């Protein structure tokens, strides 16, 4: 668009360095006597702080004097003292000055942790503490003499220094020798040098200060800053309407301090100047200066000298600082933001008769929220004269205005904010109902997602007022308008329990019902059928119901079509919007399929037709929850006496375990479990016992004998919808409750058999007592630390916003289903679905493209997925997006609070934030196949031996079920010499182990047949004759690297595979020799001149999950016992036994020599330093380091491994929070880079990334060839990102204010208001969303043209 | 009324800059600096102007053609 | 059930008089400021933590707007935010916005 001729907003904010002759810019006039007392009478002597000559009119064109008492005269001045009559109101904004006569320093840039001013001019801290307490001299201009510049030179040794140097010699202290000495500073000179020696110096205690001072000096080139602009010459004099000064009843003043400072401020700075007029000595008018400085700091708090308090009383003076600032920022964006305005503060009730898009109001509230609008209503129609005579008819109620009251409320949005609010999902508008109570309604089918209740949950209302408010409710925030979760795209509102009856009782089939068989034309008369009730409502009767589909691109098509239909689905049709199949209607209701059936309606249908066809259900929801009458009494429920026959079964066996004990066969232990397995195995038998009992043993006479329909049990029913039927809880009710927790955290063997509907003892309480303790503790506090996570998500991702559509990369990561352990559980599909394509996409079938590269997968394209078996498919993710700074809609989506494209202005980053915060409070051998599929050996080099064992001789035994389609279903990792039954291409059923092997034995094979000779390894020097008690047969038991000998630490037990002649057998592929070396702690299952098959024994080797783990997850801990990956692809070897460590000389055969690595043996080392292995071979086994995977194999592994791991965590947790949400939430940890090449910046500084990815953009492109500096993605934990905070307005918030504010003070760091907390602190809108094309016009007109 | 506003984004699609340019329609439709086209029925002037967008006769286009026009009202 | 939008706030801060006793207005926490930040909910959330009972003048300034009924506001400044400035102003930097 076109900048404005006309001043609309205030531009983007810039924030540098002045000049005091900019100060002089505010001189109104000159601040001389604080006194504002006739010295006896209280008379408001202006000529000072509170004057109209140094500032303005007492009042609005209102003289000092009295002169002019005319609200006309503007401009003309009270020619005794030069009055400008304007508006003294403007008084909050008057600034004024003081001509200082001294050169001031700032010892708050000197005792800041960081020593500004020491790494300013490159000296000792400490020799400038004793130049700015005057206690020594600093040479200045002199340099080459007896000193050197950036020296001192004490009282005596000055006095030495004069002695020898009177000649071309000057050093004086303090802020005007130091002036001399910043009018002096050559910038530029000392760069050059600065980098020379970044060149040249190589200590650490050297260059480390080296790129400290060279950055600094070039950020003063960043903003053309010359150290002179520090020395203050002039003193800036605040607006009068900053500090007050009242009279006190009585003859006393209650003043606030901000005067008591200022006046000291003044008080010693005219004296200073009246003692230079006296031109007194030295030390004394700079011992004055010190008293200038300190009443600078009298301002800030005191700076850091010693808490000045007053005459005989203790108080700290006055501290602006915290006065502007204080607490969780400052006393508004913190927890301090007052009570509202347009707000109402109450406990809410329900209200079924309110339709979908309206809430109901009280009166009461209602007068109190919308008198302005009645009293400029009042007097806009007419119907009242001024607004005070609008008071009045309010004071008494008048019916007339209620009814202008209504003209305010009939269509005015209204904003609805609970208070234990923590997720956006409680926040909505609505429209107004009046209603004669005292709590606030709400729509029955939006209080789930709130999550608010009826127990004394308090929603505060906020009228919008503004028309911008008004449309963003009836925009986004409309309860039309947040139907599905901005977590995963299904619609969040899913019927409860009391609904989900109604509609569960009325779609329902059974075999004995008044009328069935009969036909009816319409499912019309079929409502006036059974309002009436001349038949019953699960009778099977044909209705010709007309289901629709949308057989077209928008016409649907009519079919019309004859169901022999029970009467409730049919009756459920009148309310089903046309284009959804009756099909979806034609089951015995499934809470799974009432959810997702508004989902097909929104997929099928669209947005309309789901909202309305959703308020239509509430309404019948109750109505035939009505009907259903669903009671249960005691003397409705069913108890099977096969209960207390399958305790006499499960006392039987336990009576005789525990004598087994008084024999002493089984263990304690052994019997502990035992006892557990049989009671819970009895549990099932109780559960299929009141299971099938209660599910379908109703049989009545029906053209037959006794036709048995599903039991119509209340409990049933709710076990079937969905509802609220848990048969878990339900059976712990109703059969045995089962064995409880104990105290410990384990289990008390002891069940609670005696069921809830029957008796229970004070014995079974207190098992379950533990119980009722654990559940309480766990939440109360999980509460609290879901907190301070969703503190820590804002934390990282504040600045991310979506602000291009596309921009240059064919990049993203590789999606892929997470088939682990059996059952494939998350599809390709609904990971992709709702996201963009990157690359043209081939099918299974080759040079066949279904998805070109950009399009846009939705569930069609994600069942065009599902037509072929594709399995692999890449999406542009946002870490590899290269939008700079923000992310493009082609590398983010669509899946969010709706279904469409993802538009510029939306600010992600704590939309994400919120999303996945939400679920902190719900945070916490021989196996054979289950899977019927194909056994696929991939990549595993297994072999055929004796017995046709197919033993595995590699480490990557990665097993797959490639099925009868091709998509691998199971996976499993076989360990290390481990029988397989099948090969690869050999189809297997389910129930059959060929992933078959031994925990206990991990067994050293051989890959062909060979003799085995043992070399060194003699009974004494390397290996023990360890041939046991059991087995005589022979064998040489490897003694470890500890037990073999002294000098027996460096002979290697080496197992030669020779032939009958005494040749080596090489290696498969290789020339190298066959030299197994049998490790530490082996059973050698073999001597001299035993073949070994293809595969046979030849040594024996025995041997949180929720918010902690995912907490250290962001501060991505370095582990106890740390897993290192192989560094480099080549060989491994070994060196120097333990010292303490060991050389794991990793030398590339294909790579760069020198590489070695010290690890101490104490863990388990799975090194095969007879292979050649590939970077990225675990080394050693334990926990993982986000870190290394990140700098080794790439930002791309690490990411989707640990969005994968925690994939895996919130599975188990039964939540889906969605994964780009978590893909942005990485991109900022690893926000800031450390550089690793040379080049325009600097070899090892952690910057930017974005910033850096457009310094490569432009350093391939011009003003360069190739001298960029290549990085390496350095991680931050969120400690570090949050205290890595560009925005200093907001690292200053919540950290060291003096610390951060003279972090970005040094050079005045423009904060161009660019982000979202700056918005906060300023009060604007961010540059997205609203205020999206808003700020457009705003850096339309900003730094640029 | 109002059952949904997936009309206003078949229309203009923002789902944010919607809100700022039609309210400040209804600003003008305030200060007695204009008046609305649409009849309202009985919507205040923030359901109105959710009636003008999603027909379509009312945008962004033809806003900021007021705008222009209003300068050769005023100018001459 | 304390209704309040309207009426007096103390005086020692801007904090209203009163809580859950005499005008209960809503004590605005730092995480549903968050929730506003979830949401498009920008020029709403300005007003919010300013022009609506954080500005000692700004809130009248509103008043005396709505009897009028014209909701319209230009970007108008926290004021303590103007004193901010006069911080920075008493130590090295400065404001002086150009252009």
């Amino acid at each position: 668009l076109k900048a404005q001729t006309k001043t609309e907003e205030f531009d983007a904010i810039k924030i540098a360095l002045a000049s005091p002759d900019m100060i002089r810019s505010w001189s109104f006039g000159e601040v001389k006597k604080p006194e504002t007392i006739n010295y006896r009478t209280f008379k408001p002597e202006r000529d000072g702080l509170f004057c109209a000559r140094i500032f303005g009119p007492v009042k609005d064109y209102e003289c000092l004097c009295g002169k002019y008492k005319r609200l006309k005269h503007r401009g003309v001045i009270c020619e005794k003292c030069g009055v400008e009559v304007t508006q003294t109101k403007v008084r909050r904004e008057r600034m004024g000055h003081i001509e200082l006569a001294s050169p001031t320093a700032h010892i708050w840039f000197l005792k800041s942790l960081p020593s500004r001013i020491g790494l300013l001019l490159d000296m000792p801290l400490r020799d400038i503490e004793r130049v700015l307490y005057f206690e020594s001299y600093v040479v200045i201009e002199g340099g080459m003499t007896n000193l050197e510049r950036q020296q001192i030179l004490t009282e005596e040794q000055y006095l030495d220094a004069l002695e020898e140097f009177g000649d071309e010699f000057d050093a004086k202290m303090g802020a005007e020798a130091i002036q001399a000495l910043l009018k002096s500073m050559d910038l530029e000179q000392e760069c050059e040098q600065l980098r020379e020696e970044l060149n040249e110096t190589n200590s650490e205690t050297k260059r480390k200060k080296l790129t400290k001072r060279i950055k600094l000096l070039e950020a003063f080139v960043q903003s053309g800053n010359k150290p002179e602009w520090m020395i203050l010459t002039v003193l800036p004099v605040l607006p009068p309407d900053l500090r007050p000064l009242v009279p006190l009843d009585g003859g006393r003043f209650a003043t606030s301090d901000l005067n008591d400072l200022y006046r000291r401020v003044i008080n010693r700075n005219n004296r200073l100047k009246r003692l230079l007029d006296l031109a007194a000595p030295d030390i004394i008018v700079r011992n004055e200066k010190r008293m200038l400085q300190e009443a600078v700091d009298a301002l800030l708090d005191n700076g850091r000298r010693g808490r000045a308090i007053t005459g005989s009383n203790k108080r700290p003076l006055k501290s602006l600082a915290d006065m502007i600032k204080g607490k969780q920022g400052r006393f508004r964006q913190n927890l301090l933001g007052k009570r509202v305005d347009y707000s109402g503060r109450s406990v809410i009730t329900v209200g079924p008769y309110l339709r979908l898009h309206q809430c109901g109001l009280p009166k009461k509230m209602a007068l109190e929220l919308f008198k302005p609008f009645i009293y400029g209503k009042l007097e806009l129609r007419g119907l009242a004269t001024t607004i005070k005579a609008a008071k009045k008819m309010v004071e008494r109620e008048e019916a007339v205005v209620w009814d202008i009251l209504d003209e305010v409320i009939r269509e005015h949005p209204v904003l609805l904010n609970r208070a234990p609010t923590l997720h956006r999902l409680g926040i909505q508008a609505f429209e107004p109902v009046l209603i004669e109570g005292k709590a606030i309604q709400l729509h029955p089918l939006v209080c789930a997602a709130y999550n608010a209740d009826f127990d004394g949950d308090q929603m505060a209302v906020h009228v919008p007022l503004t028309l911008e408010a008004q449309l963003e409710a009836r925009a986004l925030m409309m309860s039309t308008n947040n139907i599905l979760s901005p977590a995963n795209g299904e619609p969040i509102i899913v019927p409860s329990q009391d609904v989900v009856l109604g509609l569960y009782y009325m779609t329902r089939d059974c075999v004995n019902a008044k009328g069935e068989g009969m036909v009816l034309t319409g499912p019309k008369e079929a409502e006036r059928l059974y309002r009436s009730g001349l038949a019953s409502l699960h009778a099977r009767v044909k209705v010709r119901i007309t289901e629709y589909e949308k057989d077209a691109n928008g016409e649907l098509v009519a079919k019309t079509s004859l169901k022999d239909t029970t009467v409730g689905r049919a009756i459920l049709w009148m309310i089903v919007p046309k284009g959804l199949p009756y099909s979806i209607v034609n089951q015995a209701l499934g809470k799974k399929a009432i959810s997702k059936m508004l989902n097909t309606c929104y997929r099928i249908l669209g947005l309309k037709p789901t909202v309305i066809f959703a308020d239509q259900i509430m309404y019948t929801g109750f109505a035939y929850a009505a009907r259903s009458g669903a009671s249960v009494g005691i003397d409705d429920m069913v108890i099977p006496e096969k209960k207390h026959e399958i305790i006499s079964e499960a006392e039987a066996e336990v009576a005789e375990i525990q004598e087994q004990f008084q024999s002493g066969l089984v263990t304690a232990g052994e019997r502990y479990n035992k006892v557990i397995d049989i009671w819970a195995a009895a549990n099932d038998r109780v559960s299929k016992a009141m299971m099938d009992n209660l599910q379908t043993e109703t049989v009545i006479n029906r053209d037959g004998q006794e036709e048995k329909q599903v039991s119509f049990n209340s409990i049933y029913m709710m076990a079937d919808s969905g509802a609220r039927g848990s048969a878990a809880q339900i059976r712990q009710l109703a059969g045995m409750r089962g064995l409880m927790a104990k105290p410990d955290g384990s289990i008390i063997e002891t069940p609670i058999t005696a069921n809830f509907r029957e008796g229970l003892n004070v014995l079974q309480y207190f098992i379950s007592t533990h119980g009722a303790r654990k559940g309480l503790a766990d939440t109360a506090l999980k509460t609290a630390n879901s907190g301070y996570l969703t503190r820590r998500l804002v934390d990282v991702a504040q600045d991310l916003v979506v602000t291009e559509d596309d921009c240059g990369t064919h990049e993203g990561i590789m999606m892929t289903p997470v088939i682990e352990g059996g059952d494939v559980k998350e599809p390709l599909r609904d990971r992709v679905l709702g996201r963009v394509t990157a690359e043209d996409v081939l099918k299974p079938g080759t040079a066949d493209i279904l998805v070109p590269r950009n399009t846009l997968l939705h569930e069609q394209w994600c069942d065009l997925l599902e037509e072929n078996s594709v399995d692999a498919v890449k999406v542009r993710s946002v870490v590899s997006c290269d939008t700079d700074f923000g992310v493009c809609a082609h590398c983010y989506g669509r899946d969010l609070a709706r279904g469409h494209i993802i538009n510029k202005g939306e600010a992600i980053g704590v939309i994400a934030a919120q999303s996945i915060g939400e679920p902190g409070t719900q945070l916490t051998s021989s196996i054979q196949v289950k899977n019927k599929g194909s056994i696929k050996l991939s990549n595993v080099k297994s072999v055929v031996n004796s017995s046709g064992k197919l033993v595995i001789t590699s480490r990557n035994t990665e097993l797959k079920l490639i099925d009868e389609f091709g998509r691998t279903k199971e996976s499993y990792k076989v360990p290390y010499g481990a029988v397989l039954a099948k090969g690869d291409g050999e189809q297997v059923a389910g129930g059959e182990t060929v992933a078959n092997w031994d925990p206990h034995t991990m067994p050293v094979i051989t890959e062909v047949s060979g003799f085995v000779r043992f070399t060194d390894m003699i009974d004494g020097q390397t290996i023990t004759r360890q041939t046991d008690e059991l087995t005589g047969l022979s064998s040489l038991v490897v003694l470890d690297s500890a037990e073999r000998t002294a000098g027996g630490k460096d002979l290697r037990p080496a197992l030669k595979i020779v032939d009958a002649q005494g040749n080596d057998v090489l290696i498969p592929g290789t020339d190298m020799p066959a030299q197994y070396f049998l490790p530490g702690k082996a059973i050698v299952q073999l001597e001299d001149g035993v073949q070994i098959s293809s595969g046979d024994t030849l040594a024996r080797i025995p041997q949180t999950g929720g918010l902690p783990r995912v907490a250290d997850l962001f501060e991505a801990r370095r582990p106890k016992e740390p897993a290192i990956l192989a560094e480099i692809s080549g060989i491994v070897s070994f060196g120097k036994e333990t010292k303490g460590k060991r050389r794991l000389v990793i030398t590339p055969v294909d790579g760069s020599d020198p590489y070695e690595e010290m690890i101490p043996k104490w863990r388990q080392l799975n090194v095969f330093e007879g292979e050649r292995v590939e970077r990225g071979d675990v080394i050693s086994d334990g926990p993982e380091a986000p870190h290394d995977i990140l700098r080794l194999r790439g930002v791309h592994a690490v990411t989707r491994y640990i969005v994968n791991e925690v994939q895996d965590v919130y599975r188990l947790q039964g939540v889906k929070i969605n994964d780009k949400h978590i893909e942005v939430i990485v991109r900022q940890m690893l926000r800031k880079a450390t550089i690793v090449n040379a080049g325009s910046s600097d070899f090892l500084e952690g910057e930017q990334v974005e910033y850096s990815r457009v310094k490569i953009a432009n350093r391939e492109l011009e003003a360069n060839g190739k001298v960029g500096a290549t990085y390496s993605r350095d991680l931050l934990g969120i400690t570090k990102a949050s205290l890595a905070t560009e925005s200093f307005i907001s690292a200053a918030s919540f950290q060291e204010t003096t610390r951060v504010l003279t972090e970005a003070a040094v050079a005045g760091k423009r904060d161009e208001l660019r982000g979202l907390k700056e918005n906060v602190i300023v009060g604007r809108l961010i540059p997205a969303g609203t205020g999206y094309a808003y700020h457009q016009d705003r850096m339309r007109r900003r730094a640029a043209g | 009324a109002r059952v949904t506003v997936q009309d206003a984004v078949e229309k203009i699609g923002n789902r944010f800059d919607l809100v700022l340019v039609a309210a400040r329609r209804a600003r003008q439709m305030q200060v007695g600096g204009k008046d609305p086209l649409v009849p309202e029925e009985n919507d205040k002037t923030t359901v109105i102007a959710l009636r003008e967008i999603e027909e379509g006769l009312i945008n962004n286009q033809i806003l900021d053609v007021r705008e222009r026009q209003e300068q050769q009202e005023q100018e001459a | 059930m304390h209704a309040r939008s309207t009426g007096s706030y103390s005086l020692v801060t801007q904090q209203p008089l009163g809580g859950k006793a005499q005008f209960g207005g809503q004590r605005f926490g730092e995480m549903e400021v968050w929730a506003l930040e979830a949401y498009g909910a920008a020029y709403t959330l300005q007003e919010m933590l300013t022009v609506k009972s954080d500005d000692v003048n700004g809130r009248t300034k509103m008043y005396k707007n709505i009897v009028d009924g014209n909701h319209q506001m230009e970007p108008g400044m926290p004021e303590s935010f103007n004193v901010l400035l006069k911080e920075i102003r008493s130590l090295g930097i400065n404001i002086e916005l150009e252009d």
